[PDB]
This record gives C-alpha cells, structure tokens and sequence, in this order.
C-alpha cells in the first residue's frame, strides 16, 4: 500500500496531462508507439501547412508589389522614373494623360506603346550629357520632346484598327498595340483599381493568417507533446494505483 | 493533490493568491470578490471567486470576433487576431507612410 | 549571334527585340483585326528572313547603351541587357548550372532524409526499450539481496 501510494501522485498527474494533450485533440492515446505516430501524422500536418502557407505568402508579396508599382507619384516605373523626371525640367506623359477618360485611355494608350512612361523635354539635350552616367535606369527609357504643360500629340504612323493601333515605328518596323485593358494614362480609376487590388489581397492575407495560425498551433502541440513525452513516459499507460489501493 | 498533506497546500494557495493580487489589480469586481474570498469560514466564496473569474472572462471575450465560451479555448483566436492585426499594422504603416 | 554584340543588338532592339521578319506585311493588315490573342504590342518587321537587312534605326552608341531616334520627337535610350533575346545560343550552359543546382539540392535532401531515418531507427530502439524494459531500468542488481 505504501509502495502504491508513493506511485500514485506520479501516476496521476501523469493521467491528468495525457488526458488533456489528447482531448486537445481529436484522438485518444493507448500506446508509446500510438504517441509516435501521432508525431508523424503532426509532421504530416505542418510539412503541408507550411507549403501552402508559403504558396499564399508569394501570391500576397506579388500583390503588395503589383499595388505599389501604381503609388506614386502617379502609378508607373517610378523606381527610376522619379529621379529621371524632376532631375529634368519635364513632366511624365503618363500623369500629363491623368485625366483621360476610361474610354479613351486604351486608345491612347496603344497609340503610345512603350512610350506611355516616356518624360516630355522639350529640348532632348538636358539628357544628351548625363546619358553616358544612366547606368541605374529601366532597361529602355522613353523620353519625348515638347512643352510639358501643353505637349502636343507626338505624331505617329498611326492606323487605328478595331480595338487596337497599328504604327510604323521605323521604316520597315510595325508596332501593333491592342487596345488594352485598364491602361497607363487615365491614372485615376486606376487607383481604383489597385484599391481593387487591395481588396483582393485582403483575402490573401486573411487566408495566410489562417494558415499561420494553424501552423502555430500545429508547432506548439508537438512542443506540448515533447515536452508531456519528456516528463511523462515512464508511468504512460500504467495501471491505475488507486483500485488496488482501494482494494 | 490528494496525496500531498495540507500544510504544502496551503503554501501553494498562498502563493497563487500572491500572484493573483498583482494579476487582478487593474480589474474591481474580481478584487472585491479576491477580497471576499481569504475569510476561512466561507469556502464558497473561493469557489465563487472562481466563477466569478470565468464568468468575467466570458463577458469580455468580444464576441463578435471569438465564440469559445470557455477561455482556455479562445487564446487561439486571440493569437489569430494578433497576427491578423500585425499584418494590418504593416499595411496602416505602408498607407501612411506613401 | 555573338555573345559580345547580343546585349547591344538588344538594347537596340528594345521592346521590338522580339519581332517576326515578315517581307510582305500583306497578310497582317487584312488579319491584324483578326489577331486577339497575339501580344498587345506585337511587333512586326519587313525584311526577307533568308536575309535580314539590319534594322533601321539612327543609333548613337553609350558606355553600356544607346540612344535611338525611335520617331519625331521621341529618342529612347536603353541600356545593355544580359542574357539577350539574341545571340542565345540555346544557353544551355545556364540550364546546366540550374540543373547542378537542383541536383546539389537533390542530394543534400538524400542526406537529411538519410538522417532522418536513422533518428527514426534510434527513436524506436528507444521506444522498444521503454516498453519491454522501463520497469526494471536503472534499478539495483537482485543477486546480492538473494545471496544475502
């Protein structure tokens, strides 16, 4: 009776944490081995999480991206395109089409093909000096020449077709820009757009906090279960002490 | 602790009460009740003391966010706000600074 | 074509880098309302493919870069590109350091799985001894006692 009572306490509190660990869980454990592959099935479980957690974690830090590139100072290459702009008493075409219509934006900018971003210098010699320097610059700037206030249309080779703009760019050299979709100039529905873009991300991010909850969670079992396993294993699935006691 | 003799068990709930002191300082009606709670010749109110905290934990759950009326189960949700809220913070931070 | 000029016949070239040498240009008009699913800014030359022509364009040559009239009023300048739409050259040199990367990645998972599995082996052999021997572990030799 003595020898049983010293077991008890031990014995007991052993019972009483297995029995919360796995009633925190789904299952209930019998065996050692039981335990073991429980840990292996939790394994499973975060191996998994953590893929999808990362899936969902690339696909948010594209959006945040995709939304920025539309900031400021008005939505366009403005990583370079800011220093390339007030650097140069001119103006970014894209901001000097702000205001276009929705409709209209499309066509305007098909017409202007990779030239939407271009900066309009009238004089095209405050860069003729400092070009030999640009080494940190988009891989093809665009620059036009007029007054940035009232710049008047560049002329083209321009030939509109149905839902796009066929140009001669060069001599024997066609570009041919369909009209596109939510375009570069008319920057001010596209900020609604990217608010769009915030809104869509917003579930992204929610979905990712799901998935890094579960993945907490998942992390702090198994740290609950090493733990249980390191104080516990020697009296885990024992018989119980107070029945013989008792009897 | 049924096999730990009462001298050990009063040294324990000394203790916790010790810390319970400066857990509730902030809140009244959990004080009070702590309060109540040291006179010997009320066990209840201990006990009392007790619901008095869950029943408490429960009205400030903030439901509209958190469902589990047992506490010990809402820290999960609260940790998923936390994290939820960082994420927001970042953005709040990100709008602010542009 | 060479390595050396393809990230200047690049940087040239810009976005018209990626274009199809067609001499007619007859059957793009009548089919260009017809194309929806080509790229938006298709970019389309004349030029007899057995023979291109260089492409015309008023190059001013930088450190690095160059500066085109691309049209009245419109000079753009771009810079030296790597790993240029022309001059490829299939490379597949690239191709063969991303498979050494992958194949380095590939054996060192083979090593942690190896390891893996021996810690799985030492976690049973543990586990076996704790249940078949926990009782009597680590407790005193009963001989002495009987002898006694």
């Amino acid at each position: 009776i003595q020898s049983l009572t010293a077991r008890a306490p031990v014995w007991l509190a052993a019972q009483d944490t297995l029995n919360q660990l796995c009633e925190q869980s789904g299952e209930t454990l019998a065996s050692s081995n039981d335990v073991t592959e429980y840990m292996q099935q939790l394994l499973e479980r975060e191996r998994e999480a953590t893929v999808e957690r990362d899936e969902v974690a690339a696909q948010k830090r594209e959006l945040e991206k995709q939304i920025e590139r539309l900031s400021q100072p008005s939505g366009a290459e403005d990583s370079r395109m800011i220093a390339l702009a007030e650097r140069f008493g001119g103006v970014l075409l894209s901001e000097i089409y702000d205001d276009i219509t929705i409709d209209d934006a499309p066509y305007f900018s098909a017409l202007y093909g990779p030239a939407r971003h271009g900066i309009v210098v009238p004089d095209l010699s405050l860069v003729r000096p400092h070009l030999e320097t640009l080494e940190d610059c988009p891989e093809d700037l665009y620059l036009i020449e007029g007054d940035p206030q009232s710049f008047d249309d560049s002329v083209f080779n321009a030939e509109e077709q149905t839902n796009a703009v066929l140009v001669k760019s060069s001599d024997r050299q066609w570009r041919y820009s369909r009209y596109p979709e939510l375009p570069l100039f008319g920057r001010a529905a596209r900020e609604n757009r990217l608010e769009a873009l915030n809104l869509e991300r917003d579930a992204l991010a929610e979905r990712y906090a799901t998935l890094s909850f579960d993945v907490q969670k998942i992390q702090r079992a198994h740290q609950a279960f090493s733990q249980f396993v390191g104080k516990h294993l020697s009296v885990a699935f024992d018989t119980d002490p107070e029945a013989e006691i008792r009897e | 602790l049924a096999y730990m003799e009462g001298g050990a068990l009063r040294s324990m709930s000394d203790k916790a009460l010790g810390a319970l002191r400066l857990a509730v300082a902030d809140n009244e009606h959990l004080r009070d009740a702590l309060r109540l709670s040291e006179d010997p010749k009320r066990p209840e109110r201990k006990v009392q003391f007790f619901i008095a905290v869950y029943q408490h934990l429960r009205e400030r759950i903030r439901q509209d966010i958190i469902r589990t009326d047992d506490p010990v189960d809402a820290i999960e949700q609260m940790e998923i706000e936390l994290a939820r809220l960082t994420e927001e913070l970042t953005a709040r931070e990100q709008k602010l600074a542009i």
